[PDB]
């Protein structure tokens, strides 16, 4: 089984956000998508990656190859290229990856496959309250803006607003309006207000170089969503448990 | 002695690279240039520095040879001031050494001398089994990528291919070096093997600031030699000791 | 009533920022002839002072003159990751305080600040009457260049005037420093009345030159025999940022 992508960046902005979340992961490499789940160490949020095989230079998988890894680690092997420069995996046995990081320079690591213990997620289907489309920086500046001084990220949902607030000793909210333009699409269905933890919140904020916008969902006693649309059909999405 | 380097900058880079591994050292002063020339305190580096007359312009001795010592945070603690488009004067008495910067204005610095050991220089004159040239960049990219992932490097060659390693239980990474691969500038010499110190090899990557072409020897149980071309005929030597 | 609309929120923090360097608690003062804020250092020898005139505002309203003490460390905080290039700020009267109010451009995002402020009546601002005989006119970053090095030799900086020159040296018999400056290397005007030289704490040179970050135009430099140094730069968008040091024996 063999893979190319042509920008190991990308693909180091989604292995960051793993990496705060988890010490251990597995990229299913499957006939028609690079698939990854993973529940994080404490078993609040769940990311999930979508990684369709339209995407890849060069794609050879035949049968699900698990590449089990030290998330920590393949962010240090991602972290190699500057520049945009093609990320090549590939495996001959179950026991052993190969990856090739091309540049001026062929980087070629051959890491001992992981078997990690994974666990049956229980799959979702859950009606959101409220979903709000804005952009990525804006949702990142949101939030980093509001971690500064809590770590409880208030959510708010209106028929014409988001709110990205803090309510404690400082009062901080980040609106993002029809009016504004900056609330591009808006799904409303009942009004909307929850916490949620700030530095789970933070892990995942290199999310946020993979799209444009982020399409965001939550609900009173629900999880907060993060879905992430990629050019080529890429689909991360982070799933956050309340207060 | 009184002698001007333009290229301030890069020249700074030579001495910045020379203080990782000592932390006092003389300037030599000759007709035919200044040499800096020392040990590491561990005895496994052993650097040789080369500026010829040439290298500076305005070159002028006051005597057959004169012996300036200083330590090396505070040279590079002043050279730290380097501007980037401006011009190093310096120049010695009996008491102190100057510094003075020329660009946007002029600026000096004083330092006094201080008395270095000497009278003991180490002798290296060895013939290697296997040499390379190669473009200075290329090597430090590629050794600024591995000193991350390992405190050994591992370097060998086969029918003229020349590979760094780093090898682990877990993972082991691989770089290959060679004429055809674009990488190397030429290449010959026997099958050899050999293993050294990363921390070492990785504080010579500087250099990449002072010199564009560079040459690499090493072979079985014996130093690793890096020559970094330097403008006229100026090199500066590293010999690091195997494993 | 009280609203002031300034158009641009870096700028405006540039001088918050300097003010506040020591201590994040700030009083401003909203008066006739627009904002100015004013520190001094516990040991008196550095004073940094913003002035913003009315007419640099967008928008400007004041019942009466008045003063605001608040604490700024969170607003700090939160503004530096405020990803912003061009934003406008902000800052009208709450029944509690202020309400600093930010807009971004490309994203939508109008992030408010809440927060609590005692007013009072307003400070007096004045200016240290004295005459300074030396001018010259040049860039934070020389500036910058000057302490950096001044500090690593020494504690105290020595300025002085030469022949259409002025002279920079500090330290000790050992270590010496000397730098000097003229027009167009690097200055971009020098002035000299008479003749002068003085003496300055490098540490509180470092910090005053620190407080020009965020201020790229020309900057003034001023001072005499055992006077005060006098700093002072205007922002792009309008407002000066200006310190003054006292000399030394």
């Amino acid at each position: 089984m063999k893979v190319v992508y042509d920008d190991v960046r990308v693909l180091k902005d989604i292995i960051q956000a793993l990496a705060r979340l988890v010490d251990e992961a597995v990229l299913k490499f499957k006939q028609d998508s690079v698939e990854l789940v993973a529940l994080d160490r404490a078993h609040i949020s769940l990311i999930s990656v979508n990684l369709p095989r339209e995407m890849f230079k060069e794609y050879d998988v035949n049968d699900e190859f698990k590449f089990g890894f030290n998330t920590q680690y393949l962010m240090k092997i991602l972290k190699v290229a500057k520049r945009k420069e093609a990320i090549e995996i590939a495996s001959e046995s179950p026991d052993s990856v190969i990856i090739n990081i091309i540049g001026s320079t062929n980087r070629e690591f051959n890491v001992r496959n992981l078997e990690v213990s994974e666990q049956e997620i229980p799959e979702i289907n859950l009606q959101f309250d409220i979903s709000a489309t804005i952009s990525s920086d804006g949702f990142k500046s949101a939030i980093s803006e509001v971690s500064t001084v809590t770590d409880n990220v208030v959510v708010e949902g209106h028929e014409d607003r988001i709110l990205i607030k803090a309510e404690g000793e400082s009062e901080v909210e980040v609106e993002f309006s029809k009016d504004t333009g900056g609330l591009q699409d808006l799904e409303f269905s009942k009004e909307s207000k929850n916490s949620y933890s700030a530095e789970y919140l933070d892990d995942v904020l290199s999310l946020t170089k993979l799209s444009d916008y982020v399409k965001i969902s939550f609900g009173n006693q629900k999880p907060l969503q993060l879905f992430f649309n990629m050019e080529g059909g890429g689909k991360v999405t982070y799933l956050l448990a309340p207060k | 002695m009184k002698a001007k380097v333009i290229d301030a900058v890069s020249f700074s880079y030579i001495l910045r690279t020379v203080g990782d591994f000592l932390s006092e050292a003389n300037f030599i002063v000759t007709k035919e240039g200044i040499r800096v020339s020392g040990i590491d305190p561990s005895r496994v580096v052993f650097l040789d520095i080369f500026l010829p007359s040439s290298y500076f312009e305005g070159f002028e001795v006051s005597q057959e040879k004169e012996i300036i010592g200083f330590k090396l945070e505070d040279v590079n603690d002043i050279l730290k001031r380097v501007l980037k488009d401006d011009t190093l004067i310096l120049s010695s008495n009996e008491s102190k050494l100057t510094l003075t910067f020329d660009g946007e204005f002029t600026r000096s610095f004083e330092l006094p001398l201080i008395q270095v050991e000497s009278t003991q220089p180490p002798s290296v004159n060895l013939e290697f089994p296997f040499k390379a040239q190669l473009l200075t960049i290329t090597f430090a990219d590629i050794i600024d990528e591995l000193s991350d992932l390992g405190e050994v490097l591992n370097i060998h060659s086969k029918e003229n291919k020349l590979y760094f390693e780093v090898i682990g239980d877990l993972s082991t990474a691989k770089v290959e070096l060679s004429t055809d691969n674009g990488t190397l500038l030429e290449a010959s010499g026997a099958d050899v093997s050999s293993s050294y110190g990363m921390e070492y090899v990785a504080n010579t990557t500087k250099m990449r600031r002072a010199s564009d072409s560079m040459e690499l020897y090493f072979g079985s149980q014996i130093p690793l030699k890096l020559r970094f071309k330097l403008p006229q005929e100026g090199y500066g030597d590293f010999y690091i000791a195997p494993r | 009533m009280f609203k002031i609309v300034y158009p641009n929120a870096k700028d405006f923090f540039s001088f918050i920022n300097s003010i506040t360097n020591v201590t994040d608690s700030i009083i401003l003062n909203f008066t006739e002839d627009g904002i100015f804020s004013r520190h001094l250092t516990e040991d008196k020898v550095l004073m940094a002072i913003m002035r913003i005139p009315k007419d640099v505002l967008s928008e400007y309203s004041i019942d009466s003159p008045t003063s605001v003490k608040l604490d700024v460390s969170s607003v700090k905080k939160i503004l530096s990751k405020a990803s912003s290039k061009k934003a406008t700020i902000e800052l009208t009267e709450t029944d509690s305080g202020l309400k600093i109010i930010i807009r971004d451009e490309k994203s939508g995002a109008k992030s408010t600040i809440y927060i609590k402020a005692e007013k009072g009546q307003v400070e007096q601002l004045t200016e240290p009457k004295v005459n300074l005989a030396v001018n010259f006119t040049t860039d934070e970053s020389v500036l910058n260049v000057i302490a950096a090095d001044v500090t690593l030799v020494g504690e105290e900086m020595r300025i002085s005037t030469e022949e259409d020159k002025i002279k920079i040296e500090a330290g000790e018999e050992g270590k010496r420093y000397v730098a000097f400056l003229m027009k167009d290397k690097p200055l971009k005007e020098l002035s000299i009345d008479t003749s002068a030289s003085s003496s300055y704490s490098a540490e509180m040179f470092k910090d005053a030159v620190k407080g020009l970050r965020g201020f790229s135009a020309p900057t003034m430099v001023s001072f005499g025999e055992n006077l005060p140094m006098k700093i002072d730069v205007e922002a792009v968008s309008g407002g000066h940022m200006i310190f003054w040091i006292a000399p030394r024996l």
